[PDB]
């Protein structure tokens, strides 16, 4: 037991899901058909990978996942693709018409036609679990399904699974790859609506990923495949805790205890190193100290903000590969003396650290070099609030003139939900201010 | 499949619609029988958006051809691709309109409307998931403008939650002498402001001026004007017709482009008119490449779509679109962030290695509405030719309401043009 | 202390149930309000398109009346 069910919503959730599940299959030696030679228990087991994979009698290893979109074309590509054999058709759920970049359509008008069916299929996965730990929900802030359907589902999941943990991976919009002017509206609405229903949410700023691909991988104009390949390494780092075990492995829920000092303050900043091309990795050993240092360079962050100008409430480091404790200690020593790392006064200690011995993996024909060792840092900084300030600003500039609001009103919303969502985000920006002020 | 149902009405409407169908049929690699005789799969991926299948793998435009004049139906049928259309979809009157709007909208158009409607339903009811309608027509004649609008109301009633998109040809003294056109255009606009979601203003004024001044064409035919229009139509529908991210259906487009429901009249733009990416880009934002006869520099853009076609560098496109907004920051309202979107389709049109199509919702479009309004107010003040319309049952009041609704629209564009972030 | 242990577990179950009930109710009030509102806007859209058919009756009538002079 300790199963997790992954739910992938809208185009972004779906494509990122593909990327993740391919990565997980390579990491565990699972084949596109689902067969896994090294797995000698057939039809089941309680091995660490079974947190994410069920097994059929026929020796198939099947993702504990649901993919949902209001439009079939992205999911049709999984149905007919490299990995179609992996999923059972009923895990791939599609509608005929999308939300049209409109939260209201994802939450109400189109979403309500399919929500009962989605909860059903989820229910069938929960029933195959001896001790369900929770959900991982992948989606964009900006699309209509990503925003509005996801928040409807989170609401409904709180109803049918109580307070069973719900973690999010959320794509925060960026102008280089955005598809809609109203992404700020959808962003604030889904965040407002999801906030009480989620235990921990990792934001990925598309601009930040975009930049890292350009700077550290010399990719001129990154595509969603470039981005999702990167994102999935970060996701893999985070989930690796669960799908593997080893003496010094430290479970995601233990990090969580440290990352969330207050229910609303549940948005950790992720950073990942190393991101390097094969061409530059050749004859270059990146030591533990180098990849650790890289964690505190703001340009390796997955959300653009500046932690140097904020305060830390937690630092968690998830090492993978060829790492031993002696080197980590030295690395952290160096950083403490030579960096701007200010903790709030109510958290005297501090840093928390784990190592997964299993080495990082890359996908064939990817841009990422294969490295011996890697690290993901999750920190809880007040600087992540900058990301909300920027969105909130974009929201206000439009809302003041009610630009595009009639698209939402014609689907049944009221101006009162906009102002209410925005007020909630004002408060959240205030909460990130208050936690950072010193005690008396 | 997210299907669109096409409706061409009147002479203008049928000329341009036929052109449109020739052009894109060529782009999808389908001949006048209706067979795919093509090279690549990009061509057929979203062909259902515009084409029905029949067996014998034929492809049939999901199209409905309408006129009160019976003749135009033969010119169409004889034209290239005339035999690709569905014969039952031809729906002709006998009388003809003679440039009287009230005939098209209130009397002789009303007689015929029910049977167009019968075809529309038939076509709508086969659709896996109808997205909506696009109508080609002129606002100067009497059928395309008057029956065209009546259809719009009528369809909007049976399908209120579908997107209603027009290609509306605006009238110019330079192209047609027909003294009564500013009446038909004003009454049509009155309808369109209330009942379409998105309308591309294809202006005869600007099509003339590009044909005269740019193309060196001393006296230009409809066949030249429409050569521009078909290039445009192909361009603004590229995102609907091939795989892509941006504005891939009529609703996502309305949502990106229409911040206020009434402000839904667009300046299309094309380049090159007959290159490197910086040239395409600078040109497409030029007042001289605008299919509506407005100067963008006299207003502000609320939103813009921009589509590039050809094999080119996407990095180069990105930098250039950044460059244009930076150097021209004043002409984009600041209170709608990131209001310019850009798409790139690898497939260029025919004959070009790369092109750029533009779609702006600029407040300078009030220049077009003012020009009509002047022309219209020249007549109505000295109640001229009004007997053609009171004749068919109308009251003067309606002429007035159509007037102060078009002035209202002009002052709304002004109001948002003048608005600041504080 | 035994009865305080009972109270604490009773309080947890109660808060959890509450949270589920309130979320269940918030949600179903939002889906009702949304449906009224949407339907209401479609209604008004159709009434307006009606009044157009009642003006077009009253026009076609107006014409057959002046056409007996
Ligand atoms: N990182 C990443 N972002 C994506 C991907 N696909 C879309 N996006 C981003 O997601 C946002 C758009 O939402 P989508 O996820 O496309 O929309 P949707 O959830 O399918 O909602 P509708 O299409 O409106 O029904 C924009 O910020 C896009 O840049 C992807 O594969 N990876
Ligand atoms: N660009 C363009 N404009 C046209 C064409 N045919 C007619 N027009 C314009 O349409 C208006 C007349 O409408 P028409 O379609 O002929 O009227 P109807 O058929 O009675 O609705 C005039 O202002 C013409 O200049 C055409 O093929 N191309
Ligand atoms: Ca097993
Ligand atoms: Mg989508
Ligand atoms: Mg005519």
């Amino acid at each position: 037991m300790r199963e997790c069910i992954s739910i992938h919503v809208g185009q972004a959730g779906v494509q990122i899901g593909n990327a993740c599940w391919e990565l997980y299959c390579l990491e565990h030696g699972i084949q596109p058909d689902g067969q896994m030679p090294s797995d000698k228990t057939i039809g089941g087991g309680d091995d660490s990978f079974n947190t994410f994979f069920s097994e059929t009698g026929a020796g198939k290893h099947v993702p504990r996942a649901v993919f949902v979109d209001l439009e079939p074309t992205v999911i049709d590509e999984v149905r007919t693709g490299t990995y179609r054999q992996l999923f059972h058709p009923e895990q791939l759920i599609t509608g005929k018409e999308d939300a049209a970049n409109n939260y209201a359509r994802g939450h109400y008008t189109i979403g309500k036609e399919i929500i009962d069916l989605v909860l059903d299929r989820i229910r069938k996965l929960a029933d195959q679990c001896t001790g369900l730990q929770g959900f991982l929900v992948f989606h964009s802030f900006g699309g209509g399904t990503g925003s509005g359907f996801t928040s409807l589902l989170m609401e409904r999941l709180s109803v049918d699974y109580g307070k069973k943990s719900k973690l999010e991976f959320s794509i925060y919009p960026a102008p280089q790859v955005s598809t809609a002017v109203v992404e700020p509206y959808n962003s604030i609405l889904t965040t407002h609506t999801t906030l009480e229903h989620s235990d921990c949410a990792f934001m990925v700023d598309n601009e930040a990923i975009y930049d890292i691909c350009r700077r550290n991988l010399d990719i001129e104009r990154p595509t969603y495949t470039n981005l999702n390949r990167l994102i999935s390494q970060i996701v893999s780092s985070i989930t690796a805790s669960l799908r593997f075990d080893g003496a010094l492995n430290v479970d995601l829920t233990e990090f969580q205890t440290n990352l969330v000092p207050y229910p609303r303050i549940h948005f950790p900043l992720a950073t990942y190193a190393p991101v390097i091309s094969a061409e530059k990795a050749y004859h270059e050993q990146l030591s533990v100290a180098e990849i650790t240092n890289a964690c505190f360079e703001p340009a390796n962050q997955m959300v653009k903000c500046d932690p140097r100008h904020g305060k830390y409430m937690a630092c968690c480091l998830l090492y993978r590969g060829d790492v031993v404790p002696k080197d980590v200690n030295a690395a952290i020593a160096t950083i403490k003396t030579k960096r701007s790392i200010q903790f709030v006064d109510w958290c005297p200690t501090g840093f928390k650290v784990g190592i997964n011995y299993q080495p990082p993996t890359v996908v064939p024909g990817g841009d990422l070099a294969k490295v011996q060792r890697a690290v993901c840092m999750l920190s809880n900084t007040t600087a992540i609030a900058e990301a909300w300030a920027r969105l909130d600003h974009k929201f206000d500039l439009m809302y003041a003139k009610r630009a595009f609001v009639h698209w939402y009103v014609g689907e049944g919303m009221e101006e009162g939900e906009f102002s209410e969502a925005r007020e909630d985000m004002a408060a959240l920006e205030k909460d990130y201010e208050e936690v950072g002020v010193d005690s008396v | 499949m997210r299907e669109i149902v096409h409706i061409q009405a009147g002479q203008c409407g049928n000329q341009i619609g036929a052109k449109f169908w020739e052009v894109i049929s060529d782009e999808h690699g389908i001949d006048p029988t209706g067979s795919y005789h093509g090279d690549s799969d990009l061509q057929l991926e979203r062909i259902n958006v515009y084409y029905n299948e029949a067996a014998g793998n034929k492809y049939v435009p999901r199209a409905i051809l309408v006129d009160l004049e019976p003749g135009t139906m033969d010119s169409v049928r004889s034209g290239p691709f005339g035999q690709i259309f569905r014969p039952d979809n031809f729906v002709f009157g006998q009388s003809g309109a003679g440039n009287n709007w009230a005939k098209g909208h209130y009397t002789e158009g009303a007689e015929l409307v029910d049977s167009v409607l019968d075809v529309v339903r038939k076509e709508s009811e086969s659709c896996d998931c109808l997205q909506g309608f696009q109508l080609t027509h002129s606002l100067g004649g009497g059928t395309g403008s008057g029956m065209g609008t009546l259809l719009i109301s009528k369809i909007r009633e049976e399908y209120p939650d579908r997107i209603m998109n027009t290609f509306s040809v605006v009238p110019s003294p330079k192209v047609s002498d027909t003294v009564v056109e500013p009446y038909n255009a004003t009454l049509s606009v009155h309808q369109l402001v209330e009942n379409t979601d998105e309308t591309y203003c294809i202006d005869n004024e600007a099509l003339y001026d590009i044909c005269f001044r740019t193309l060196k064409l001393t006296t230009p035919t409809y066949g030249d004007l429409n050569h521009l229009v078909s290039a445009t139509m192909s361009g603004v529908t590229t995102c609907l017709r091939f795989p892509g991210q941006l504005n891939a259906d009529l609703r996502k487009l309305a949502v990106n482009m229409v911040p206020f429901p009434r402000l839904h009249f667009f300046m299309p733009g094309f380049a090159p008119l007959t290159l490197t990416v910086p040239e395409l880009t600078q040109q497409m934002f030029d007042a001289k490449n605008m299919m509506a006869a407005c100067d963008p520099r006299h207003g502000r853009y609320l939103t813009v779509a921009a589509v590039f076609r050809g094999r080119m560098s996407m990095k180069e496109v990105d930098e250039q679109m950044l460059n244009v907004q930076n150097k021209n920051s004043s002409y984009f309202v600041e209170w709608i962030p990131n209001n310019v979107k850009t798409a790139v389709c690898d497939i260029p049109p025919r004959g070009l290695k790369m092109s750029a199509t533009f779609i702006g919702n600029s407040t300078a479009i009030q220049e077009l509405f003012k020009r009509i309004s002047e022309q219209f107010t020249a007549m109505f003040r000295r109640k001229a030719f009004l007997h053609w319309y009171t004749g068919e049952g109308m009251d003067e009041m309606e002429f007035t309401e159509a007037e102060s609704n078009m002035n209202d629209l002009v002052s709304e564009y002004q109001q948002y043009q003048d608005a600041t972030a504080d | 202390k035994r009865e305080h242990e009972r109270e604490v577990i009773q309080k947890a179950i109660e808060e959890n149930n509450n949270f589920i009930k309130m979320a269940k109710e918030k949600l179903a009030q939002k889906m009702e309000s949304n449906k009224e509102n949407r339907e209401a806007h479609l209604a008004a859209m159709l009434e307006r398109l009606q009044e157009k058919d009642k003006h077009a009756e009253e026009v076609r009538k107006n014409k057959e009346l002046k056409e007996e002079a």
